């Protein structure tokens, strides 16, 4: 979210996501993003 | 020994969890019996 | 899925409830089909 | 339509498959209804 740099989509950069604790509801209450589509997942159940 | 609706370790369910003698390999802790039901969980 | 509980723990009311609508339609046949099965058994029994 | 083949040759996976879902539900009654028809015939036959 404080990303320093992102690689271009034509070779979109892929990252590994695992082994941590994230409250994703913060984003729903963050509202800091243009779009926050949670599809196949409800945002308001995932922090727990 | 008391049946409840629970959200266990991120694994959610409702029922009673009491000491289990069943064998769950080290690579298992919870396994799905019929109805995706656990028999012993971590058991 | 075969389980609505995972739906509930990850999805929203509208999509979860439409998926449950199709889920519940399936079980409402499976039951009344079973009942039809049983009462054609029971007719053969009552004759016998 | 009554034909899924034209769907397949002109439509996409998601909409084609939902239309097939409703198509296949219709045929799954029509079959098990037919089977129910037949085994109430067969009950009248077995009595006779
Ligand atoms: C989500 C987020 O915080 N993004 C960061 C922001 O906090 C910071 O103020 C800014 C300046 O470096 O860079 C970006
Ligand atoms: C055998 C073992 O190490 N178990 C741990 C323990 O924190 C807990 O009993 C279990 C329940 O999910 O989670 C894991």
């Amino acid at each position: 979210f404080n990303a320093t740099r992102f690689a271009s989509v034509y070779a979109w950069n892929r990252k590994r996501i695992s082994n941590c604790v994230a409250d994703y509801s913060v984003l729903y209450n963050s509202a800091s993003f243009s779009t926050f589509k949670c599809y196949g997942v409800s945002p308001t159940k995932l922090n727990d | 020994n008391k049946c409840v609706n629970f959200n266990f370790n991120g694994l959610t369910g409702t029922g009673v969890l009491t000491e289990s003698n069943k064998k769950f390999l080290p690579f298992q802790q919870f396994g799905r019996d019929i109805a995706d039901t656990t028999d012993a969980v971590r058991i | 899925s075969s389980v609505l509980n995972d739906i509930l723990s990850r999805l929203d009311p509208p999509e979860a409830e439409v998926q449950i609508d199709r889920l519940i339609t399936g079980r409402l046949q499976s039951l009344q089909t079973y009942v039809t099965q049983q009462l054609i058994r029971a007719a053969e029994i009552r004759a016998s």
